[PDB]
């Protein structure tokens, strides 16, 4: 028992070509069926599976990320220099000293000391708590990359398309030409957490001149600390008969700080199915804001003969149904698709019912028996859902009682108005 | 009156941790720090120990017209952290509780910090209790966590790693240790600043005989961590941040180099710092490194020398406060 | 004394994105004039000039191409055997040789040698007149390559788009992302001349097992000759009492002979500006059978004040002209143009009348005096034909009495029928 | 009536190249040959050298019952191309024309192959004309060249690089050459068959002392070219071919290994070859490598030893024809 649910019929008197535009976490199915223009009985089946985009940085560890606090001290000495005595904070991770080396006046001397160009001022700003609180990667270089499958009649072929690679065969050829991409090299990737919760993006990551303050400029190398300067300029405050303190009229706050303070400001990413080495970064961006530009040409000489000798047939039957027809809720169903005459076939299911069809699933089915899940959402309450092939449908159907990231394109008619509220 | 700040896990667990807070209070003159008694409210089995008559050699400065003057003597104190050897490493099973304070002073006053360690039984026992010391009033407030498995830390929840092989996030927590004076009869196995040594010099020193060891605990409630634990990634963390910040980690002015006899009734000089005066900023008390039994300091208005590249006349801090790095999960 | 042909005005309400497929032998010039959308008056140019495709082809020198003529001996032995002699085929280029040995009835005896099973018959095939026909080169990898310039309002960058690389600056991006290719790896270019002339295209190019006849039989390796076997075997004619001739039913004609033969039933192509080395082969494909995907994008945070502050003045006049402007004859124009307030400012130049602009020159204009060219089809008896930049042409223009691979593309609305046979 | 074809240039250029034809005629039987004279009845300046007697030894072979019988005897023949030194070379400005045959022999019957080589003058003179030789007509046609600067080389124009230092499209070209007896009293500049040696062999021959050299005409029309001129990379193309084809480029039956003596006067033989029957294929003309003064050898129904990587009893033949590669432009 069949239905007029077929695939897009088209006739081959001049070559198919086609141009695709694929999300980054989307995944496209189109199939088609190629007619003989010298006999309208001939049709040889036609899949196109496109997987979702992986992307491959090459990156350079950066190191870790690490937040302290702000600290001034002083140091004052009556007689000596100032290049004699040690100081608590040069001993420090990360330390910046300024010194007024025989600058000792009468103004700013305490009650001690009655002398005049002797003594000794020295100001230490360091910082304490040193703790990391993210990773940072910067891009050299990237890569993208999608597999594709092709089931032209009887032939299966497969293979991972580069950028500077294209699945070519006899009849069919698919490239990987262009892709539009939010990451471009020489940005920063900083991963707060783990990798999944995925991280963000900095353009301006200080490398050679960096202050307090500024996105990276405590770093946890793997040689070492990497401190930075800091973004002011020091003064001596003194009264009369009293020891000279020093104040620092700069930035206090630290760069992690300042990054919470304004996270907002920044670009976000996120990542999924993460692979991490010592020289690269491979990720799939489920945000899909990348685009990738995939061209498809088929040419007219398919030699109809030869792709017609021993198709693939395949028979269905469906034997469970699990959910509610209601436009929200959704509906599994289970098919056992028996496939014959061919040791690997590409093709997909739909479950359909008298009118539509409210669901698919592509699958590479074996030589034997399949079982085969199909999701579906909508129906009315008499609907008997069915397991449907390209024509050929299951015997019988079963009723129900009371996104995803593929895109399906089998160039079927869909149904009018007529099944629209019913 | 001052707050003291506990935070309350959500379960016991593994019965061996212990909770740990403390507080800063406010400057009072040094002639009171003699007096200082800690008094208790609290519904816990406060340990005797520190309270006890503890001798130190009192080490101060004045001005003179290099341009100071020093001295030295010994006297008695009471209630500061001098923990016996296993009092805090077997609090969980004991229920004793430990509360002590330190004193960080400039030449006329002394700050107190009070410490109070103890079993994690006392969150189901106590909501608020009160702590004095002299004229101080301290208000010790226990506070159930916002997180499900970890401690806030930074603002976030986090669970450090738990497995003793090796496999991670990472959170910077605050450490706070207290050294206790330990000998053995043979051998090196106890002699702490040669393991400061091995980590930060060039060339052999001669003698730093000093015998003990530092009982830390980390964040807000963990079990002991004793220093040095050779093969622990934590104890070579909290030894390498003792090496670099020797008094702490975190206006002072600074006067100049002072020495002066520890104890008193040396003929030469035992000890060096650095004078200052202003605002206390580290603690004041310490031991000297050179002698196996524990000589210890009180040395208000000086910084004593830290500094571990140093040989000669140097000294250890009674208690240790900074942070060190953990592996873990932010949740 | 300007007129309105002007270029096409875009508000950048939202993103300006583009996708290009540009042929082989063909530039672009794509110009518009990007609009603040919260003034009317404040408008900036935005010129994209793509140049010509640019093949970058690793390649194998195969060598020479040998030609050589069949030729068949045969020498009889009445005593020893055929390991014992020497024949002068052995000593020629290529030979191959079959011998009958100890093979001696009688039938094929000649009338002396009464003798049995003690003879000896050798046949020996050798090719002479070797001489080089054409040179063999076979693709290991193929890259593309395009160089590109932009010009918004006063910026002006310009780069070589690779495949792995994309011209990006602060508000425009440019990438080359696909590319449909006549060639493919594993080709063989075969050039009978000089290499302007172009060449052909073999796919089954015999390297392991070559036969006489096919492409690639006989080749002047660097290293040495490389001889192939024949497609056939070897035979005894013989007679009573007459030396035994020796036959080979075979193919006689060589592999370059059979190539002339059905030269039209392989792929031909051409070159232009080819630069061969030891490792590569570069060259623009004329025949326009290649197409790139570019895909560009400017953001709409363009900062319309920045790129407003002393732009780009243009003054021209029209000094000169050339030609007719009968449709097929054609006139060439000189303008003067005269920039100033710019060191560098990429624009183009259109020769227009009252009407239309019947041609359009693309040029990087320098601070002072420029010579402009521009040609141009068309017109009408009482056409005076000016110089125009967008909107200010000319004060005066001339009148005459009585396709260049390049796409011009300004978005300027052409006119209707009232131009069409006036 | 054979066809003997010039191909003759647009321009006559630079003055000194020659044009050359050449015809193989039907067999006569072997009595003939020696009768055979060439006549003309063209309007050109013959030359007189190669119509005079000239001394060969006729070496030939009959069955017997290793299976052979050879023998040899002193004869002379006439009109063979022998030609003296500089006859060829100065034949552009002397405005003589060479026409003389060489002889491809079976037991039996003889092929003459008539050459013709002469001014480049004689296109203008002459579109046809006669020569006979004995029983045969001659048709010489001179054809004016399809190309514009080049020559018809395999339906292609062609023409050749001229510059005389190092800098291009490839052409097999024909070339045609003679022997030309040509001795020095000192040194050896004219050991011919040494040039083949130092070029084919391993090991050091001891006797191979002919001396002279070969002329060649290149294509339809061209310069004479000497071989060997020692840096000129057409002369090293032309000797590597003879090298590899030493009876020359372009059914008959092999019967086996020959020897004799040549000159006939010698008591131990001098000579060796291939005895063949059938269709004469190669030429049956050349010299001994091993005198001085040369010895011609006639050897019909033989292919005398012409490989070069052999020491003793080998020859070098009188006519050569083979094809060099030419780099040039094909327009
Ligand atoms: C050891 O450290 C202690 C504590 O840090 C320190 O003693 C304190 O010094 C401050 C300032 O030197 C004292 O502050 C005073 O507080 C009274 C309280 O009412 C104020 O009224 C005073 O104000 C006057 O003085 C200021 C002088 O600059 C003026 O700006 C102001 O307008 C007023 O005229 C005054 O600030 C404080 O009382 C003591 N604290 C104690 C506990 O005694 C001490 O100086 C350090 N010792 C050394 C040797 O450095
Ligand atoms: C030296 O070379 C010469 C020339 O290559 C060669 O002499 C020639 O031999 C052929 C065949 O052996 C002779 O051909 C004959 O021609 C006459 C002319 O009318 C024919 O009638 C003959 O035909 C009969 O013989 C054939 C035998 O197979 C039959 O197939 C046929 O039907 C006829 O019965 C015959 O073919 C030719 O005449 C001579 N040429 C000369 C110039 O004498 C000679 O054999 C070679 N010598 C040696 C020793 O190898
Ligand atoms: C800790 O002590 C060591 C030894 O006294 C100090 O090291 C010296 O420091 C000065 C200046 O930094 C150098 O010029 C010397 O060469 C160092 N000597 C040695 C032996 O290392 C070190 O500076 C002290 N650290 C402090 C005061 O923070
Ligand atoms: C030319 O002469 C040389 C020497 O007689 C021949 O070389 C010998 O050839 C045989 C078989 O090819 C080899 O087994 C010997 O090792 C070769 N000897 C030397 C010394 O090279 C050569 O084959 C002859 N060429 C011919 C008859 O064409
Ligand atoms: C990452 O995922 C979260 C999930 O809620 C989403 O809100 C966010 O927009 C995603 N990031 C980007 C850049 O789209
Ligand atoms: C090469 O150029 C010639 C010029 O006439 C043209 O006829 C030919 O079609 C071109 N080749 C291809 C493959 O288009």
């Amino acid at each position: 028992t069949d239905t007029a649910h077929g695939s897009g019929i088209i006739p081959m008197r001049t070559d198919l070509e086609l141009d695709f535009s694929l999300p980054s976490s989307a995944s496209y199915t189109y199939r088609r069926q190629l007619q003989n223009p010298a006999n309208e009985q001939e049709k040889i089946p036609f899949h196109l599976q496109i997987s979702k985009q992986v992307i491959h940085a090459e990156i350079q560890h950066l190191g870790h990320w690490m937040d302290g606090t702000f600290n001034l001290k002083t140091a004052f000495h009556c007689y000596g220099s100032c290049e004699k005595y040690a100081y608590p904070w040069q001993t420090a991770g990360c330390f910046i000293e300024k010194d007024y080396e025989y600058e000792s006046g009468w103004g700013c001397n305490p009650p001690d000391c009655p002398g005049v160009g002797t003594g000794c001022t020295a100001c230490g700003v360091y910082l304490d708590k040193l703790k990391s609180v993210g990773k940072a990667f910067k891009i050299v270089s990237l890569r993208y990359t999608r597999k594709a499958c092709i089931q032209l009649g009887t032939e299966q072929t497969c293979k991972s398309v580069d950028s500077n690679d294209c699945l070519v065969t006899t009849s069919v050829k698919v490239c990987l030409i262009g892709t539009v991409s939010k990451f471009q090299p020489s940005d920063t990737l900083l991963f707060l957490g783990p990798l999944e919760q995925g991280g963000l993006i900095f353009k301006q990551w200080c490398t050679t001149t960096c202050q307090f303050g500024d996105p990276g400029d405590i770093m946890s190398t793997p040689v070492g600390m990497k401190c930075p300067e800091l973004n002011g300029s020091f003064r001596k405050k003194c009264a009369f008969a009293t020891t000279p303190v020093c104040q620092f009229d700069g930035n206090t706050l630290s760069g992690y700080k300042r990054m919470i303070a304004t996270k907002d400001s920044f670009q976000s990413f996120n990542v999924t199915e993460p692979h991490i080495s010592a020289s690269s970064l491979e990720w799939i961006d489920p945000d899909s804001s990348l685009r990738d530009h995939i061209n498809v040409i088929v040419g007219r000489d398919l030699s109809f003969q030869d792709l017609s000798e021993t198709p693939c047939q395949v028979d269905l039957a469906t034997t469970s149904i699990d959910g509610a027809w209601g436009s929200g809720v959704g509906f599994n169903l289970v098919c056992s698709v028996s496939l014959t005459e061919c040791s690997t076939f590409l093709t997909s299911i739909k479950a359909c019912d008298s009118a539509m069809c409210y669901g698919s699933t592509t699958a590479n089915l074996l030589r034997g028996q399949n079982t085969v899940h199909i999701v579906g959402k909508g129906g009315h309450s008499g609907s008997k859902f069915m397991c449907c092939h390209d024509t050929k449908c299951s015997s019988t159907g079963l009723v129900a009682a009371a996104d995803s990231d593929k895109i399906f394109d089998d160039g079927a008619p869909e149904c009018g108005i007529s099944c629209w509220f019913t | 009156t001052g707050e003291l700040k506990i935070e309350c896990p959500h379960t016991i667990g593994l019965g061996q941790g212990l909770v740990i807070g403390s507080v800063e209070l406010p400057p009072v003159p040094l002639t009171q720090v003699e007096s200082l008694k800690l008094e208790s409210s609290c519904n816990f089995d406060l340990h005797t120990s520190t309270s006890s008559q503890q001798p130190f050699t009192k080490w101060t400065w004045e001005m003179k017209s290099t341009s100071f003057q020093t001295k030295s003597s010994e006297i008695n104190l009471r209630g500061l952290c001098l923990v016996p050897p296993l009092v805090i490493e077997t609090a969980a099973r004991t229920r004793k509780t430990i509360a002590c304070f330190d004193l960080s002073c400039n030449q006329t006053a002394c700050q107190p910090t009070v410490f109070l360690i103890g079993p994690i039984q006392t969150c189901i026992t106590t909501k608020s209790c009160l702590l004095g010391l002299g004229d101080q009033r301290i208000q010790v407030n226990y506070e159930k966590t916002y997180c499900v498995s970890g401690q806030l830390v930074e603002g976030v929840c986090f669970n450090p790693v738990h497995t003793m092989a090796l496999s991670y996030d990472i959170v910077t927590v605050m450490v706070r240790c207290f050294l206790i004076a330990k000998k053995v009869s043979t051998g090196d196995s106890m002699k702490l600043e040669k393991s400061f040594e091995t980590l930060v010099q060039k060339t052999s020193c001669t003698g730093n005989g000093f015998q003990g060891y530092y009982i830390c605990l980390v964040g807000s409630s963990s079990e002991p961590l004793y220093i040095p634990t050779l093969d622990d990634y934590r104890s070579a963390e909290v030894l390498s941040r003792m090496a670099f910040a020797p008094h702490g980690e975190d206006a002072m002015r600074i006067i100049g180099k002072v020495t002066g006899k520890a104890p008193s009734t040396e003929s030469s000089d035992t000890i060096q710092g650095v004078a200052f005066s202003g605002n206390p900023l580290y603690t004041s008390t310490g031991v000297l490194t050179a002698k196996d039994d524990p000589v210890y300091i009180w040395a208000p208005g000086i910084i004593m020398e830290g500094n571990h590249s140093v040989c000669d006349k140097k000294t250890l801090p009674l208690t240790w406060t900074g942070f060190i790095p953990l592996p873990g999960e932010i949740e």
